[PDB]
């Protein structure tokens, strides 16, 4: 089957979520928050700029202002050395 | 269980992918995978972690009864092929002609527990048919023991005790000084000598005679008569149990392994079993059993014996050419002739080899091999099967040392494959037989210490004899050994 | 013998066979 | 030996099991037709023949033999092919019977074959037919046993089962001691390019001759070189003669595989010792000295051919190339810039032989695999990544490719655009597990290769090769081991029958020409008529010595080994040797085999089956009734939950397993539940 | 006398190959085949004449029966084969992977006969652990902490 | 039990046991007189 | 007490071996130390033995030369009867190019400054006209055989070919005893050994060599204790 | 009693367990229960105490937690109750 | 060369006069290149002491009997051998055993002359019945391993001297084995287990180095012809 878990990415796709967790929370809240409200890391859908902006009250430039500094902070290899493995 | 670190490091993979992420030698267990894929050097060292303790299991198709399985404790081995243990091959029916076994892998907790507790190799020692042994020694080790605990009278430095004009010559201060003797090329391994032992508790009646309650083995000490062979061997088994002092025929190694087995606790049993085979193959070695074309002797009087018989199965033939006996009469006349005739070979065959022929030393010894098949090599095949069943009234008349004839060979060839061809037919069937019977009985299990009923049967247990006495029956061992009394034996 | 390229196998046969193998393919 | 096979089953023929114990017989009037030794061991015994050396069809389809007409007792040569129903009509010779060296018998009486295959003394009036010759009853690969009339049918079959299955060395050497059908059933193999018509060597190499016939016309022989074999063995071909040379028709001119100097070489002559060595060499096992291995007397090239092609499937067309979804540059070093790999790169298992890609459309995403995606700001690469990794467990240079290609023309399958086949090659050395074996049925695992110092040595400090075991030599019958070892030390250390005063005793009737005899000097005892023991033991008594003043085996045939390992001397003398053992095609590498987590049945989501994926052994019933035996419950339940049908069961046991976690308790298997819905289909309610 | 005729007669084949098999396992199995008893006259007891049932549900059946009115089926030992008596166990989910798996199962289920799960051949089968070995209850659900003593050290 | 020489205990399936004990050395069995038997 | 200790005397019997007899020693003692030094100078003396090679029209193991009569296999197995020995510990390298018809003799392998064949007279491959055989070998000190180090283990370009390595100057090895043992018990062993080396160094530098290595290893138990 | 020390997978000898567990499988269910309370001990460190008490031997540095327990067993540091 | 790893001798010591040397790694393999040297080396190679001839007055020509005693000549002798004795006159010496009346001689009741120095003084020879009278001389040179009876090498050296078995060799029993000790990463390095068990003279321990410089001191023949020879060089101790 082709169609079946490899069994062994099952387990690192887990591993993935935890680390990916632990490095996320690595950062202040809003931080969080707006990356996982972004990418839909807690109810599976992508909340846009706009309704990040009003879970947060803010313009849709705020919320695209902070998503862009966090973006720019994960991107250290600092932050990738643990993560980079998981691609 | 010798084990291919090539297979191990494949089994065991989730295992050391684990143990090596603990170690910091990997950041995920993504890398790790990879890296076993790879065979980064250090796999190895974590795989020894992980092996440690861990039993695996070995199959063995076909699984023929309780011991094709057995549970044993993998350590790593060079090369692609899992190393058994030699004493298991009994159990698991395998030679090593190419046959090939099964690592299955135990994994949970509980299922580590049973393989370890149950199904371990050294704590089934004794077959659940018939509560014989079977990590008794065999064949190589068999021949070993043997030759190390034969005597061979009139050989170096025996007890030659003859005052007067010298001392008694043949006794030794203890099994160390014979040892260092036997180094030198002094004494022999096997002449009869007179040690002074201080370190095996002595035979039953030397230990009531000097000793009386109990001579605590220990430090004491007492001169037995024997071997310096005999000696090594009885370091061999445990400190309580009594010397043996006899020739280690493999009934007799039988004998005393059932004795440890059902006196001692099996974890030394199991060791006692490993030293007798690591000394039988060491002195299976220094034996010399080998088989050279000039020790498979002919019996030098073949030729007469060969000539009587074809004069009465001649005399026979012409009488059938008289028509005195009918076809079928000739045919049994034929064969009773050479049925006696090939007797009267095996007889003079046996009574001509000495004793310490290889070719016989193997057969007696019991490691391997019945009479007929020397009578085979030197003497003569006999008669051999017609593909019916019948017996061909030729018969063949060449032992496989002279090498045979055109027609013997094709004669011998129809029991050669009918042999084959019924092995085929029988092992189909027994197997038949055994998923009738795990049908008709999988539901017996025990399933209270005791019902307290009071009926049963009642065994014979070794009938009265006419003359007055009690003859042992032949076969008690196997009805009335291992029971439960219903009633209460009495005397007189 | 018979055949040119053969190394020389000496051979212990008494007898004198008067047939040669055939062309094994033949069938 | 595949052909000039009779195989009793097939269409038309009677099948295995509807074929009782009857046809397997050997019924008397096989003898001259269908050699009664010859079969394969497994269950068809009797079910497939082989043809004797001399038989021949009938145009009607029966199998005619050859036998020598007789009259008056006047031995003819008017060679008659007699069927196999007018044999009964008459009475029939023996080939071994002593003819007066005219025709005339010498005895009176003569054994003879009768109507029923009853055998009988005639008188020299009635018998008019007499065998062409003696091994007449015995197949090709039977006629090349050595001293075949001491084993028994037993290992005799075995010996001619396992003479088909030695591999071609890559040193192929021919043995001390032989047969006559070394030869002939040599050059009629096919396998030896054969001078087509007398002439002169123009010019060689390794790969081509060019015979300059007698008039004019010329020919170029190409060698195969390195030609894969239908199972995966060498097939080289290397020319056997010099540029100067003359070559007469019908003549070897390139050895094949297993030839040497034309004559068969199914394996190597090694030096070997009949004792039983501290146990490694037991119940059938073997020791090796290490010499075999450090010299490649025992190494067998392989070669594998891998293949992969290019579909056309319905989102798009596959595509091979170095374009690869992710990975690394490392492992995409070695493959050339458009696929597959470099003439000559050393592969491993897990290596790219040909790069090969194929789309996949869209799937999804895991918003987690969106974010790495961002954060590390890769693209998607919707091509998905099915590449020729090698197979577990191969390795190896990598000899040739064969590239095909739709665009080039040459035909494929439908829906297929490029064909590539990669073919591989790795030189195995022996190792301990590979199955050595004589040609007396005497086989055996390789036990374990000691080192070259502690291997039991001569008085020469000469180390043994092999040593076999003495407990397998007489139970089985196949003296004929013990017999071609000490006629191989003859053949070895040559011999010279002193013919000082007259010829000695046995040698009376020994052929001329073999009163002395050079050292490494081959013989050969052919099957039914060669040495008799009489004559080995006159041949050994008389055995010359070979550099010092030195007559290493005594005249019984044995020595006095000096142990390796430890030092002293054994205490008895031991059989020493030369005993022609082949390798047989049971290597351990495509045996070996191992499984943690593989592919997965389509229909039922068990574990794969079979070396050719991963898949795992099969745990049938008997294993079921052995560990329920011992009672052990939990390991049973694992082993038929949580390693082949617990689906969810096993992706959770692995998680266990990595994290360090309890194994957890198993669920409902997965093949009742699908046992379960087939009932209920059959209008079976079952709850 | 039948099972001391049974017993004795395979052990003389076992014993003629010289081979040992202690005779309890003979034993084991002569005891499934000696179960059952014939019924020759139903009384007026739920039971169909010329068939076959167990001894102990026999012993059951009439135990009942002599109260309430005394019609004693008429009972007879039946020596009946392995074959028969694996085909007539109690456990369709067993008794269907035997013979005839098609016509065990139907009338099985024409029967309407429930399955208990108490052999093993079903355990197995469903992925329950099997009443066997260490499956049964005795050691199934062992309870196991570390003794007091021990527990106030560490 | 003939296997570890005390008492059996609570659980072996003496049953399967004994059908493997008396179908195992049937191979040997080399012969009514014999396996048929 | 025997009061004299033993002595090592030689006797030669061709340039490539030699016999070694050593005496007195104590009885039953000749056979264990004759195998001790057996085992030694058969398996541990150090020497040196081609490595890989790389021939230009070739880039694996497994074809043929254009020209040359045997193929690249049966060249390798020739080139690894070689007998050649080193002088310091860097892989050196020798070289070999031949053209034209004509047999090619070890003979004709240029040896770089430093090594040495001891055999020149060895065949290695015959060729005919067309024949271009051009091959660079590389010579390793070493001790002990040791397989066909890989390639992709190594950095090596796609034309090396490995090649088992026999670091062997030892070629074969025997000896016995004569103890007296008479009817005093003045007895003494007379270790007559025998050494043939393979004409890369001579017997008694090899036996040197063996015995330098037990002084070492049994010096670790003479006096570490 | 003296008679040679185990080594390996034999230790401790099933002879002196056996001599505690009234049956061998009763001896299998406890080290197996006893083991996964080892492991789930390990396990739980992560976050706060628990009742989960063990090992009480002083374990080997590598040890899987199955040796643990027969050893413990072996020493009569646990005690067990049969269904 | 360059040894790739060391070995080391990591002794064990059981009962006083049991240790148990251990050795490893070793090259593949070395092990049973030099135990059965050692072994050799250990029983037949150190100087020691013992007795060769002792005699008994009153057995003249019947040599099993022993007035006022219990055991007779043959316990008395296999006794005797077993008398761990040094000595550092390399000459044999005399000694005397003399003990009158009922009791029972020990080691301490012989009287040692000078040189000479026993090593297991309550030692139990025999025992008198009554008013017993036990002369005994002793013949105590030292030799090296192991000598049998040496039968007289005159005719008659002496009606009332008979001689002995001599168990020089300090050490008693010698064993071994050898094992696979890290067959992957070492590669199948081998593993030397000695087992000397040696009378109370002299320690296993010091018994070991002795036989060490006795082998070291043989293949120093060896060595001693090609001084500039490379051979496998440990490297530091
Ligand atoms: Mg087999």
């Amino acid at each position: 089957d082709s169609e079946a878990v490899v069994a062994v990415d099952a387990v690192s796709f887990t591993l993935l979520q935890d680390q990916l967790q632990s490095v996320l929370d690595t950062l202040s809240e809003r931080e969080a928050g707006v990356v996982r409200l972004r990418f839909g890391l807690t109810d599976g859908q992508p909340r846009t700029l706009d309704e990040i902006g009003q879970v947060y009250g803010v313009t849709r430039e705020r919320i695209r202002q902070i998503e862009s500094k966090t973006m720019s902070k994960l991107r250290h290899p600092s932050r990738s050395q643990v993560l980079r493995d998981y691609l | 269980c010798g084990l291919p670190k090539l297979m191990a490091l494949e089994l065991f993979k989730p295992f050391v992918m684990k143990r090596l992420v603990d170690l910091n030698h990997a950041q995920n267990i993504k890398s790790a995978k990879r890296m076993v894929e790879r065979q980064r050097p250090q796999v190895w060292d974590v795989l020894e972690e992980v092996i440690a303790e861990h039993p695996v299991l070995l199959n063995r198709a076909p699984t023929l009864h309780r011991l094709g399985i057995q549970a044993f404790e993998p350590m790593l081995v060079e090369g692609k092929a899992i190393q058994l243990h030699p004493l298991v091959c009994e159990a698991f029916n395998a030679d090593f002609d190419g046959d090939q076994m099964a690592v299955h892998l135990p994994l949970s907790a509980e299922a580590q527990a049973e393989a370890r507790i149950l199904m371990l190799s050294s704590n089934n020692i004794l077959s659940p048919a018939s509560g014989r042994p079977l990590a008794m020694p065999r064949l190589d080790m068999v021949t070993g023991l043997y030759y190390l605990t034969t005597e061979v009278p009139g050989d170096t430095g025996e007890y030659q005790p003859a005052s007067g004009d010298h001392p008694e010559t043949g006794v030794y201060s203890s099994p160390a000084e014979a040892i260092m003797a036997a180094d030198r090329g002094v004494l022999s391994v096997r002449a009869k000598i007179k040690v002074r032992l201080t370190q095996l508790r002595p035979p039953v009646e030397i230990e009531a005679e000097l000793f009386g309650h109990s001579g605590w083995q220990p430090g004491d000490a007492w001169m037995a008569e024997t071997t310096l062979g005999r000696v090594m061997f009885n370091e061999l088994l445990p400190l309580g149990y009594p010397f043996v002092n006899k020739q280690m025929h493999k009934k007799v190694q039988a004998a005393i392994i059932n004795d440890l087995a059902e006196r001692y606790p099996m974890i030394v049993v199991a060791q006692t079993v490993d030293k007798l085979k690591d000394a039988g193959f060491y002195w299976a070695t220094r034996s010399g059993v080998t088989v050279s074309m000039a020790d498979v002797l002919v019996p030098p009087r073949k030729k007469e014996i060969l000539d009587h018989y074809e004069e009465r199965a001649d005399k026979v033939e012409k009488q059938f050419q008289r028509g005195a006996l009918n076809h079928d009469e000739r045919n049994e006349a034929l064969v009773e002739i050479w049925k006696e005739a090939t007797d009267e070979v095996g007889q003079a065959l046996r009574e001509h080899y000495p004793d310490d022929n290889p070719i016989i030393t193997i057969v007696d010894s019991g490691a391997t091999g019945n009479f007929t098949q020397t009578r085979t090599l030197a003497g003569m095949k006999g008669l051999v099967t017609n593909p019916k069943g019948e017996f061909i009234p030729r018969p063949v008349k060449s032992s496989f040392r002279e090498g045979l004839t055109v027609l013997e060979y094709f004669i011998n060839t129809h029991g050669a494959r009918k042999g084959l061809a019924d092995t085929a037919l029988r092992t189909a069937d027994s197997g038949y037989l055994t998923r009738r019977l795990v049908d008709v009985s999988q539901d017996v299990i025990v399933r209270e210490h005791d019902c307290q009923t009071e009926r049963g049967i009642v065994v014979e247990l070794a009938e009265r004899a006419p003359d007055g006495t009690l003859i042992r029956d032949p076969y008690i061992e196997t009805s009335a050994y291992a029971r439960t009394l219903g009633t209460d034996a009495v005397d007189e | 013998n018979s055949v040119p390229g053969a190394p020389n196998r000496v051979s212990f046969a008494k007898l004198r066979e008067p047939l040669e193998v055939p062309g094994l393919l033949d069938v | 030996t595949h052909k000039r096979r009779l195989s009793a089953l097939g269409p038309g023929g009677l099948s295995r099991e509807r074929a009782g114990l009857e046809v397997r017989d050997v019924h008397p009037s096989h003898y001259g037709r269908m050699c009664p030794i010859e079969t394969p061991e497994g269950p068809n015994i009797g079910l497939i023949g082989s043809l004797s050396v001399y038989a021949r069809v009938n145009p009607f389809g029966f199998i005619e033999t050859p036998y020598r007409k007789v009259v008056d007792g006047v031995v003819s040569d008017e060679i008659v092919y007699l069927t196999a129903d007018e044999e009964d009509r008459h009475v029939v010779a023996q080939a071994n019977s002593p003819i007066d060296a005219d025709g005339r018998f010498v005895e009176p009486r003569v054994l003879v074959r009768r109507k029923a295959g009853e055998v009988e003394y005639v008188p020299s009036s009635e018998v008019d037919y007499m065998d062409v010759s003696p091994r007449q009853m015995v197949s090709v690969a039977t006629a090349m046993i050595p001293f075949l009339e001491h084993d028994d049918a037993n290992r005799a079959l075995m010996g001619a089962n396992m003479q088909r299955q030695a591999v071609p060395l890559v040193r192929s050497e021919a043995p001390l001691v032989g047969t006559g059908m070394e030869l002939r059933a040599a050059i009629d193999a096919g396998d030896v390019v054969v001078a087509e018509e007398s002439g002169v060597i123009e010019e060689v190499s390794a790969d081509y001759i060019t015979v300059m016939h007698d008039n004019g016309t010329r020919r170029t022989y190409r060698m195969r070189k390195f030609a894969r074999s239908n199972h995966g063995t060498c097939a080289n071909q290397c020319p056997i003669v010099d540029a100067g040379d003359r070559v007469e028709a019908g003549q070897v001119i390139a050895d094949g595989p297993c030839t040497d100097d034309g004559e068969m070489a199914l394996g190597k002559n090694l030096l070997v010792a009949i004792m039983p060595w501290e146990g490694h060499n037991y119940e059938d096992a073997i020791i090796l000295s290490n010499r075999l291995v450090e010299e490649d007397v025992l190494t067998s090239i392989h070669i594998e051919e891998h293949e992969i092609d290019a579909r056309d499937t319905k989102l798009g067309a596959e595509e091979i190339t170095r374009d690869i979804p992710n990975i690394s540059d490392e492992v995409l070093a070695d493959l050339d810039e458009r696929g597959i790999v470099r003439i000559g790169a050393e592969v491993r298992d897990g290596d790219i032989l040909v790069g090969k890609v194929t789309p996949k459309g869209e799937t999804e995403l895991t918003p987690e695999e969106r974010l790495l995606r961002a954060i590390f700001g890769e693209k998607a690469r919707e091509v998905r990544d099915t590449s020729l990794k090698v197979p577990h467990g191969e390795s190896g240079k990598v000899i040739g490719i064969r590239v095909f290609s739709r665009e080039d023309e040459d035909e494929l399958p439908a829906g297929v655009n490029e064909l590539v086949r990669v073919y591989v090659a790795q030189k195995r050395k022996i190792s301990d597990g590979d199955k050595l074996a004589g040609r007396h049925g005497n086989k055996g695992v390789i036990g374990k290769i000691l080192p070259v110092e502690d291997m039991p040595f001569l008085a020469d400090g000469t180390p043994v090769d092999i040593i076999l075991n003495t407990h397998g030599v007489p139970r089985r019958m196949n003296i004929g081991q013990i017999l071609e070892t000490h006629l191989g030390w003859c053949a070895h250390s040559g011999w010279k029958v002193d013919a000082a005063k007259g010829v000695p005793d046995w040698a009376a009737r020994l052929p001329d020409e073999l009163l002395e005899a050079q050292p490494n000097a081959i013989v050969s005892t052919p099957v039914f008529d060669g040495a008799q023991e009489a004559e080995l033991q006159g041949l050994l008594s008389c055995t010359l010595p070979n550099r010092d003043g030195d007559v290493l085996v005594d005249a019984d045939g044995k020595a006095m080994l000096f142990d390796g390992r430890s030092g002293e001397p054994f205490p008895y003398p031991v059989t020493v040797g030369y005993m022609y053992i082949m390798k047989l095609h049971h290597l351990v590498d495509d045996k070996i085999h191992a499984r943690s987590t593989g592919p997965y049945s389509m229909i039922t989501q068990q574990p794969l089956g079979g070396k050719a994926q991963f898949g795992g052994q099969r745990f049938g019933e008997m294993e079921c009734w052995a560990m329920q035996a011992y009672g052990a419950a939990y390991t049973l339940q694992e082993l038929l939950t949580i390693k082949s049908d617990d689906t969810v069961g096993r992706v959770k046991v692995y998680e266990a397993i990595v994290k360090g976690e309890n194994i957890p308790e198993p669920g409902i298997p997965e093949s009742f539940k699908v046992l379960l819905k087939e009932l209920q289909s059959l209008c079976l309610n079952v709850e | 006398e039948v099972q001391i005729h049974l017993v004795r007669e395979v052990q003389e084949v076992y014993r003629a190959q010289g081979v040992s098999i202690h005779d309890k396992h003979i034993e084991v199995i002569v005891r499934q085949m000696l179960r059952r008893v014939t019924i020759i006259d139903s009384g007026s007891t739920e039971f169909l004449p010329g068939s076959l049932i167990d001894r102990a549900e026999f012993e059951a059946e009439n135990r009942r029966v002599v109260a309430e009115g005394g019609e004693p089926a008429a009972g007879r030992p039946v020596l009946m084969g392995i074959t028969k008596a694996s085909l007539a166990t109690d456990s369709w989910l067993s008794a269907a992977s035997f013979q005839e798996t098609t016509r065990v199962l139907t009338d099985a289920a024409i029967n309407c006969r429930s399955d208990k799960l108490n052999g093993l051949k079903e355990n197995v089968i469903i992925g329950k652990l099997i009443p066997a070995g260490t499956g049964i209850n005795r050691y199934r659900n062992i309870a196991v902490q570390p003794t007091e003593e021990a527990r106030a050290a560490a | 039990s003939m296997a570890t020489g005390k008492l059996v205990d609570i659980g072996e399936a003496v049953g399967i046991v004994a059908a493997q004990s008396i179908g195992e050395p049937g191979t040997q069995l080399t012969m009514t007189g014999g396996l048929p038997r | 007490l025997i009061s004299q200790r033993p002595t090592l005397s030689e006797d030669v019997l061709t340039d490539n071996r030699s016999q070694f007899v050593i005496e007195p020693l104590e009885p039953g003692f000749g056979y264990t130390l004759g195998n001790s030094l057996r085992r030694t100078l058969l398996s541990s003396i150090p020497g040196a033995a081609v490595t890989s090679i790389r021939i230009d029209g070739v880039l694996h193991e497994f074809t043929t030369v254009p020209g040359v009569k045997e193929d690249v296999t049966e060249i390798i197995l020739n080139l690894k009867s070689l007998v050649v020995s080193s002088e310091e510990d860097e892989p050196v390298t020798m070289y070999l190019r031949k053209q034209g018809p004509g047999e090619v003799t070890a003979g004709d392998i240029v040896p770089p400054a430093g090594v040495t064949v001891h055999n020149p007279g060895m065949h290695i491959a015959t060729l005919n006209d067309k024949g271009k055989l051009e091959v660079e070998l590389v010579v390793e000190r070493g001790r002990g055989y040791v397989p066909a180090v890989q390639n992709r283990a190594s950095g090596a370009e796609i034309g090396r070919i490995p090649v088992d390595s026999i670091y062997s100057p030892v070629l074969k090895v025997t000896y016995k005893v004569d103890a007296t043992r008479v009817e005093q018990r003045t007895d003494f062993d007379k270790l007559i050994l025998d050494v043939e080396t393979k004409n890369s160094i001579s017997p008694r530098d090899a036996l040197a060599s063996a015995g330098k290595t037990l002084v070492e290893l049994f010096g670790l138990a003479r006096e570490l204790n | 009693g003296g008679y040679d020390t185990p080594l390996g997978i034999t230790n401790p000898p099933i002879d002196e367990l056996l001599d505690r567990v009234s049956s061998k499988y009763a001896l299998v269910i406890y080290a197996a229960k006893r083991a996964r309370q080892i492991n789930d001990y390990y396990n739980q460190l992560g976050e706060g105490i628990l009742e989960y008490v063990g090992p009480l031997v002083e374990p080997g540095l590598q040890e899987k937690p199955l040796s643990i327990a027969l050893r413990e067993i072996h020493a009569d540091l646990l005690e067990h109750t049969e269904g």
